[PDB]
RNA sequence: CACGCGCCGCGGCGAGCCCGAGGGAGCCCCCGCGGCGGAGCGAGCGCGAGACGCCCCGGGCCCGCCAUGCCCCUGCGGGCG
């Protein structure tokens, strides 16, 4: 795989991608903790 | 240690990666085209380096008449051959064309120089068209050797090859019921 | 040279690549081609059909220079003319100054008909022709002749 | 299931919990990338290799 | 492409053009192959006597006497076998061995031309053993007329600044190691310059200088151009020899000198040009690889995997 | 002095060593034993078809 | 180790190629025939190849051997299938 873009563009896009990933991680962690708790409670009910 | 590695796996294969010839010209050309391919990933260059690694038995010669017949719908392109170009006296007249080869016969070279054509070396091809823009890659017939025609078992019913020596008898040589 | 031979790399091994159970003995199958119809029948039948028996009539003394008979195809004829005369003759498709070729002077007896000819009249002298060779020659304007 | 039953006497199996799965991936997780065994220590690798299936982190 | 000519005192006097034989490609492999074959064609044969070890009367005793089964002489001495003292060779050497080798004429001509082309390279002449710091030019051409006294030859040699190579050889005479010193090969000296002449009398003047060899221009020997199979040898040309070499190759009927080709230095010039550079396209950044560590060991490692920090351990 | 007469003990393992080779992909379309009248008609129909005839001009 | 046969790698030249014996007073320089290759098949009298193709496989056509139908000159000979 051959990339046409320069080094600085790669660096900036890499930083943007990292930030996006971090935010998604936080959101998903919260959502899935809620989901597991809810599953257990609903089965008991 | 202690692992199974022979259940869904086959033995390794051996392929040529270097020209194997003492001629320094061929080593230089192979290394240069390998560098060019490393820095561009183009398919023309990959096939060219592979061809430059082939052995002599796998690089049949090409005639001027065959080259002419192969350039019928593409007279403006450049013919690239990784072998020697020989002459064909059976052809009285030849057109104008551009050919890049490893070697030319003196007669083939002179015939091409007349008629206004151009004989090119791989060094000049690398200098001008490293990625082979407007280029056609051609080869000869690999099954034309006389050795190739004697592979197999002559005495079996379903083979179509001849025995190697000289045979003077009749047993098994005059049909399916000669035995 | 003996430095690079495979046999020199077996010193220290006892039997030199011939095995322990079998070993290297003198003539374990016989001498020469013996056994062709007996214990070597499979080998002879697979690779040498027509090795045993007779076939055809016999000549007690072949006359070697009577059977000699070189041939040339009609597509090799123009290569006998040198290049300068070649272009000269091709340019003028003359019917009164046609080139005359005598293949016997070049070492050929019969003319065969493989290939094609340039479109230009020519006279060819030989001792024999094939059926098609004459047909192709007359369709290009030439004529065949018989030479002593 | 039928293949597992055929190989039964060589394996043991069962149903895992979320905690087991998380511990396995965090402590003993490696990725197959181009036939190499690459350690998993951050979410960038997962995102780079599995983004096209909407998988962006360990969670 | 011109060549300077010098006089007997070291001053330029004339000028000649470069003969085409000096543009041939350098092929060490071909020179080596031809040197090997030609040098094997000069040996004299040797072999043992066909009667050696088989002039006695010896027959095997059988089993039953508590001795090995090889042939014995009347007193009981072992005989004949190659492991017996006095026996014959297992496979005695014979004179019907193939002593010579065949080389095609075209390849012999190629080898001599390539060695000549190597002799005009300076760098190769230095890589081979030759002291040519004080030499004006390569090729070295000298107008010597006729030389019959060794003193005058030495005068010329000093004039053209080649004396250090003659003294290199004159001081290196010594006695050879091992056997061979008793086989008429007692003394060894190094190799000096080579003189090529034509219609001139220089042999008598140059014969007795140690390390020097002479050759007529119409019959140059390959074993002298590449001693030990190493091609670059220092050559002194007379003017007539150079001028004639101009066309000694035109008398080889129906022979064409091999075509010149490019060398190593000419390749990176092509590869570093812009025309080839325009096609280069950068490759993506490589994969990042780090050692595996336990995330729960430290909070930084854990944060690398779960930024929220919601994992109890 | 008697020796063994027969065993097939190791033969199945030797067969599977390099897999079981499949036939060539040209053995399925050979004309080796087809009815001659059908083969002759196929030849003539192709030759007279302008769009698939290999006759020159 | 010598000679013969098969296949593989490398060098030179390439529809060509070739230090045969030998001769020129130059171990290494110059000149130097056969031969092999280039057309096959057929017991033989004999007849004798182009239509397609980066390469490989396969089809399709063409030559020789065997058998047949139609036409015709110079005729148990020629041509077409
Ligand atoms: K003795
Ligand atoms: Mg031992
Ligand atoms: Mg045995
Ligand atoms: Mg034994
Ligand atoms: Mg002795
Ligand atoms: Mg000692
Ligand atoms: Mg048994
Ligand atoms: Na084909």
């Amino acid at each position: 795989q051959r990339d046409i873009r320069s080094a600085a563009e790669r660096a900036t896009e890499k930083e943007k991608r990292a930030a996006l990933v971090k935010d998604h991680a936080v959101k998903s962690a919260q959502v899935y903790a809620r989901y597991y708790i809810d599953l257990v409670e609903s089965e008991k009910k | 240690m202690g692992i199974d590695l022979k259940t869904g796996i086959k033995k390794r294969k051996v392929e040529r990666k270097e020209p194997k010839s003492p001629n320094p010209y061929i080593r230089l050309l192979h290394n240069a085209f390998k560098v060019v391919y490393e820095n561009t990933g183009e398919d023309f260059t990959k096939v060219l380096t592979k061809r430059l690694c082939l052995s002599k038995t796998n690089r049949p010669v090409l005639s001027v008449s065959r080259l002419a017949h192969l350039m019928h719908k593409r007279e403006d392109k450049i013919a690239v051959v990784a072998s020697t170009v020989t002459n064909d006296e059976r052809l009285v007249t030849i057109p104008r064309m551009t050919i890049c080869a490893l070697k030319f016969s003196a007669t083939a070279r002179s015939r091409i120089e007349k008629a206004g054509g151009r004989c090119m070396s791989f060094d000049e091809l690398l200098a001008e068209k490293p990625t082979g823009d407007n280029c056609v890659l051609l080869q000869g017939r690999r099954s034309c050797r006389a050795v190739c025609k004697k592979f197999g078992s002559p005495g079996r019913p379903n083979s179509h090859v001849k025995p190697k020596g000289e045979h003077k008898g009749r047993r098994g040589a005059r049909g399916r019921h000669s035995w | 040279p003996t430095r690079i031979r495979k046999s020199r790399k077996r010193r220290g091994h006892r039997q030199m690549g011939y095995g322990r159970v079998g070993g290297h003995r003198k003539h374990p199958s016989g001498r020469g081609k013996a056994g062709g119809l007996q214990h070597k029948r499979t080998s002879f039948d697979k690779y040498h059909p027509g090795y045993f028996g007779k076939l055809g009539m016999r000549n007690y003394h072949v006359r070697r220079n009577i059977e000699y008979n070189p041939t040339i195809n009609i597509d090799k004829i123009w290569s006998l003319i040198p290049e300068e005369q070649r272009d000269g003759f091709l340019q003028r498709k003359s019917t009164t100054e046609a080139p005359v070729v005598d293949v016997t002077r070049f070492g050929f007896f019969k003319v065969l008909g493989r290939g094609s000819l340039p479109q230009c009249p020519i006279i060819i002298k030989a001792r024999y022709f094939s059926s098609d060779a004459e047909k192709k020659l007359r369709e290009v304007g030439g004529v065949p002749l018989l030479v002593p | 299931l039928n293949a597992l039953r055929i190989v039964d006497h060589y394996v043991t199996y069962g149903e895992p919990t979320v905690e087991t799965i998380r511990n396995l991936i965090y402590k003993r997780g490696f990725a197959k990338v181009n036939g190499q065994r690459i350690p998993i220590v951050d979410n960038n690798l997962i995102d780079e290799q599995l983004s096209k299936h909407n998988i962006l982190c360990a969670e | 492409p011109t060549v300077k000519v010098f006089g007997p005192t070291g001053t330029q006097v004339a000028e000649l053009p470069r003969p085409k034989v000096f543009n041939v490609p350098l092929r060490p492999d071909i020179i080596n192959f031809v040197h090997t074959q030609l040098r094997k064609c000069l040996r004299t044969p040797y072999a043992v006597s066909r009667y050696a070890g088989v002039q006695c009367t010896a027959h095997s005793w059988g089993p039953g006497r508590a001795v090995a089964r090889l042939p014995r002489k009347h007193g009981g001495i072992g005989a004949y076998a190659n492991f017996a003292r006095g026996g014959h060779m297992a496979h005695p050497t014979t004179v019907i061995r193939r002593w010579c080798r065949k080389v095609n004429l075209n390849q012999r001509r190629y080898a001599v031309a390539s060695a000549l082309a190597a002799s005009a390279n300076a760098a190769l002449v230095e890589a081979r053993g030759h002291r040519i710091a004080d030499v004006p030019s390569i090729p070295l051409v000298v107008d010597t007329d006729n030389v019959t006294k060794t003193k005058d030859a030495l005068a010329i040699i000093k004039a053209v600044g080649v004396l250090r190579d003659v003294e290199r050889c004159k001081d290196s005479r010594h006695i050879r190691a091992g056997r061979g010193k008793m086989r008429n090969r007692r003394y060894i000296t190094r190799k000096g310059p080579l003189v090529i002449y034509n219609t001139e009398d220089v042999a008598r003047g140059f014969r007795n200088l140690p390390g020097v060899d002479l050759c007529h221009v119409s019959s140059i020997r390959l074993l002298e151009l590449a001693p030990g199979s190493h091609p670059g040898r220092l050559i002194l040309w007379t003017k007539s020899a150079f001028a004639s070499l101009d066309d000694v190759y035109a008398a080889k009927q129906n022979y064409t000198l091999p075509r010149s080709c490019i060398t190593q230095t000419d390749i990176e010039r092509i590869l570093q040009s812009d025309a080839v550079q325009k096609t280069f396209v950068p490759k993506r950044d490589p994969l990042v690889i780090e050692r595996k560590v336990d995330p729960f060991s430290s909070k930084e490692a854990l944060a690398r995997l779960d930024p929220s920090g919601t994992v109890m351990p | 002095a008697k020796l063994k007469n027969h065993t097939s003990k190791n033969q199945n393992r030797k067969d599977h060593r390099n897999g079981i080779k499949k036939p060539k992909k040209s053995a399925y379309t050979s004309h080796k034993g087809m009815c001659p009248k059908y083969l002759r008609n196929l030849r003539r129909s192709r030759a007279n078809d302008p769009r698939q005839s290999l006759r020159p001009n």
